[PDB]
């Protein structure tokens, strides 16, 4: 059980300095460790950025190195850009086996930004079988923090939605959210309202999207 | 132009054992120590092992015993991953990955990753997802945008490919992760985005693929 623990999560503006770390349990981290780093964008793509603890790959941007501080190994990246927005892996060889910190997910900060806000009702196809989802989009947004609140005919709704972010874009560094309310076809024929109420940090008061049943 | 293909994965009954292979191309493989990683849903990565060319270095994961077994086979350019008494934390991605050795620059990377095969270890049986428009509005616009997509529902298990318009639909698009509903089903939303005065312009067309059940869908999504 050598554990490797990297910091969960760092933000940091473009073109600024900033160092991800790398400790293990069983020691300090040495050259005889051969740290390497990963980098995971999404849809599942990685690059191997360094090995031997200090030396770039291959084709990889001069922007990221490689070292120890103190008792562990660091990746530096110096003038971060919105690409670099990813999940970061180090890895530390023990003899035989190679063991993979817990990774470090990597913010690009950048101006507040508004979402558009979308509401869309069931399709009449989904609602031939019995359910009916409700779908509401926040789009584009910065910072990440979000608030969806779903009211049905003005009542506040509570363990019947679901929700999910997409991790942050790389070239506008904003971030979408997608939720869905979800009743039975019986339960949403019975009311008329549908409301998608919003708030977020670039919003000076809530955006409220609805729509009437069968309007 | 290096190029690494799995394949194997699907739906595993708990208890059994399954086969993943991956097959290289666009460099000597001959030469080259290959490794096995996995990473579960929303968790992070994992080695499994290693073999080097000539297949008498095989390093692993701490296991228990032929948990799993990797092998290689240099004239068909090809790497093997035997998974065995499997059980639901087997349940993963699984990547056949390129380790470049390098002795004299004290230099160990994992440079090229395939795509991953999943594996989903469950006795519950595959179920294929219907697909629903979300129908944008000329009435509806927010910020310059017309939004719309689909609701890709009731599906399991992981993973459904969505694409629009074949794949010649890429800008404005975003595919959330899926979202696991108390009735044990995934359910996923992809969405476009367009300037507001090209709604009529274009036919949008979401494909959704999900092999497991080997549905393939093209939802026309319509201005409504």
């Amino acid at each position: 059980e050598l554990v490797v623990t990297q910091e969960s999560a760092l933000t940091t503006s473009p073109g600024e300095t900033v160092t991800l770390t790398c400790r293990s349990s069983s020691g300090a981290v040495t050259t005889s460790n051969y740290a390497t780093w990963v980098q995971e964008k999404p849809d599942h793509l990685f690059t191997g950025l360094i090995g031997g603890t200090n030396k770039r790959a291959p084709g990889v941007p001069a922007r990221f190195s490689g070292s120890l501080i103190g008792d562990r190994a660091a990746l530096t990246i110096t003038g971060a850009q919105t690409e670099d927005e990813a999940i970061y892996f180090c890895a530390l060889w023990n003899s035989n086996h190679l063991v993979f910190g817990g990774g470090t997910k990597l913010e690009i900060k950048r101006t507040v930004a508004a979402p558009s806000v979308f509401i869309f009702p069931p399709s009449d196809e989904q609602l031939k079988s019995g359910t009916a989802s409700v779908v509401c989009l926040l789009n584009n947004f910065y910072p990440r923090e979000a608030k969806v609140q779903w009211k049905v005919d003005n009542a506040l709704q509570s363990g019947n939605s679901q929700e999910s972010v997409t991790e942050q874009d790389s070239k506008d560094s904003t971030y979408s959210l997608s939720s869905t309310l979800t009743l039975s076809k019986a339960d949403y024929e019975k009311h008329k309202v549908y409301a998608c109420e919003v708030t977020h940090q670039g919003l000076s008061s809530p955006v409220t999207k609805s729509f009437n049943r069968g309007e | 132009e290096v190029k690494l293909l799995e394949s194997g994965g699907g739906l595993a009954q708990p208890g059994g054992s399954l086969k993943l292979s991956c097959a290289a191309s666009g460099f000597d493989f001959r030469r080259y120590w290959m490794t096995w990683v996995r990473q579960a849903p929303g968790k992070g990565l994992e080695w499994i092992g290693e073999i080097n060319p000539d297949s008498r270095t095989i390093n692993y994961m701490p296991s228990l015993k032929d948990k799993f077994i990797i092998s290689r086979d240099n004239a068909k350019n090809s790497l093997y991953l035997q998974l065995s008494r499997l059980r639901s934390e087997d349940s993963a991605l699984y990547y056949c990955v390129r380790l470049d050795f390098d002795v004299y620059n004290h230099y160990y990377v994992l440079d090229y990753w395939g795509q991953g095969t999943s594996v989903t270890v469950s006795s519950a049986s595959t179920k294929g997802p219907s697909v629903f428009p979300l129908a944008p509005s000329s009435k509806s616009t927010s910020g310059g945008t017309a939004a719309l997509g689909c609701l890709v529902k009731d599906y399991f298990p992981e993973p459904v490919t969505v694409s629009w318009n074949s794949g010649a639909l890429t800008s404005g698009v975003h595919t959330f992760p899926a979202v696991l509903q108390s009735s044990g089903l995934y359910s996923l939303s992809s969405v476009v985005t367009v300037p507001s005065s090209s709604l009529g312009t274009q036919t949008y067309i979401c494909n959704v693929n999900h092999k497991p059940s080997n549905t393939k869908v093209d939802k026309k999504v319509e201005p409504k």
